[PDB]
């Protein structure tokens, strides 16, 4: 069982700059190792093969090396279309991948705005119920939000979903649900989503009542 | 030509 | 040029099986491996099998040894992947890929992938979606900006599409990833921002289309007085 991890798991660049990845085997793959290249909604990209081989047609702007356990790509003079995840995969033993580097486009810190929605009375009628708490255009890409029911911190009850980093505006955008049985819902008096940030000097809170909004 | 496997090693013949 | 054409996803019930094709143009098919890979948010990118110049010279992952089998008719051009006793963990977006083939000296890279054929193992019934407001207030209002969206719940399978106004607002939305919930149904929300001045006076519609249920709603999302 031959595991590879790739590391940074992020990298927030600019078009023009450098771009260092590395990827490490948990024991050696000698020179068994290649790079992919995989736009969203693409197919990935074969990039650099048997450590430091460019395949046919790829700019010598991506550039491979290591060996062993220990293997690094570099991309010089980042592009637009460079703005992707990069994979590796060695073929010493079976076929393994490396679980992916995220390059993403750097910007100036933006705060989320955070909105809180209760369910409506029609899907209370229909016997759920689905609080939604929005984060909007917010730069960096990590956030965390903490859902409390009557104060008491939240766990196993909700769904996360990030948009893509949006073209416009380099941002990001998550929605945090909280699902629960009508009764559920009805046994509890406040509802809250606290939201930390690096924009946010504290964490932001935005909450309701049972009934109200 | 042939590729063979050997306890998850890969090679050619 | 080179290419190489998938067939197209769709649903498949626990158990049974799937042959998924691919078809190669643009280069002689006959002197190349060919590999099947899939990919899935979760576990990422894992590699399924691999056949050789030679029909009868294949290898498989050990995951799916014994349930899965490739296979290529050369004079088709066409590369198979038959998968049989199939699972809801098999759900994953599959695809064909080229090895180098010894071009330059190397072997077991994959220097050329296919589109991918989204596979979705799943005993849900097509179902449409309900659609609930998520409505704005002028209490919400963060620096001017309000936030009203519609909550696309309970359908399947994807994907469904959302519109505001029909496609006249484009400006602020964020249509957000499906989940898949532990019924087996997908849940997404659409959300807009727009001037909080604005929400008495302009009228905001969310129009969600269902295609695989041929499906269509249109929904006004309207303040509340909170
Ligand atoms: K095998
Ligand atoms: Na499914």
């Amino acid at each position: 069982e031959l595991t590879l991890t790739q590391s940074p798991a992020t990298l927030s660049l600019s078009p023009g700059e450098r771009a260092t990845l590395s990827c490490r085997a948990s024991q050696s793959v000698s020179s068994y190792l290649a790079w992919y290249q995989q736009k969203p909604g693409q197919a990935p990209r074969l990039l650099i093969y048997d450590a430091s081989n460019r395949a046919t047609g790829i700019p010598a702007r991506f550039s491979g090396s290591g060996s062993g356990t220990d293997f690094t790509l570099t991309i010089s003079s980042l592009e637009p279309e460079d703005f992707a995840v990069y994979y590796c995969q060695q073929r010493s033993n079976w076929i393994t991948f490396g679980q992916g580097t995220r390059l993403e486009i750097k910007r100036t810190v933006a705060a989320p705005s955070v909105f809180i929605f209760p369910p409506s009375d029609e899907q209370l009628k229909s016997g759920t119920a689905s609080v939604v708490c929005l984060l909007n255009n917010f730069y960096p890409r990590e956030a965390k939000v903490q859902w409390k029911v009557d104060n008491a911190l939240q766990s196993g009850n909700s769904q996360e979903s990030v948009t893509e980093q949006d073209s416009k505006d380099s941002t990001y955008s998550l929605s945090n649900t909280l699902t629960l049985s009508k009764a559920d819902y009805e046994k509890h008096k406040v509802y809250a989503c606290e939201v930390t940030h690096q924009g946010l000097s504290s964490p932001v809170t935005k909450s309701f009542n049972r009934g109200e909004c | 030509r042939q590729l063979i496997n050997t306890n998850g090693s890969w090679h050619i013949n | 040029e080179v290419q190489l054409l998938e067939s197209g996803g769709g649903v498949v019930q626990p158990g049974r099986s799937l042959r998924l094709s691919c078809t190669a143009s643009g280069f002689t098919f006959n002197n190349y491996g060919m590999h099947w890979v899939r990919q899935t948010p979760g576990k990422g990118l894992e590699w399924l099998a691999v056949i050789w110049f030679d029909e009868n010279n294949k290898y498989y992952a050990d995951s799916v040894r014994g349930r899965f089998t490739i296979s290529r008719d050369n004079s088709k051009n066409t590369l198979f992947l038959q998968m049989n006793s199939l699972k809801t963990e098999d759900t994953a977006m599959y695809y064909c890929a080229r090895d180098i083939s010894l071009v330059r000296d190397a072997f077991i890279y994959f220097d050329f992938w296919g589109l991918g054929t989204l596979v979705t193992v799943s005993s849900a019934s097509t179902k449409g979606p309900s659609v609930f407001p998520l409505a704005p207030s002028s209490k919400s209002t963060s620096g001017g900006t309000a936030a009203l969206g519609c909550l696309v719940k309970d359908y399947f399978p994807e994907p469904v599409t959302v519109s505001w106004n029909s496609g006249a607002l484009t400006s602020g939305v964020h249509t957000f990833p499906a989940v898949l919930q532990s019924s087996g149904l997908y849940s997404l929300s659409s959300v807009v921002t727009v001037p909080s001045s604005s929400l008495g006076t302009q009228t905001y519609i969310c129009n969600v289309n269902h295609k695989p249920s041929n499906t269509k709603v249109d929904k006004k999302v309207e303040p509340k007085s909170c």
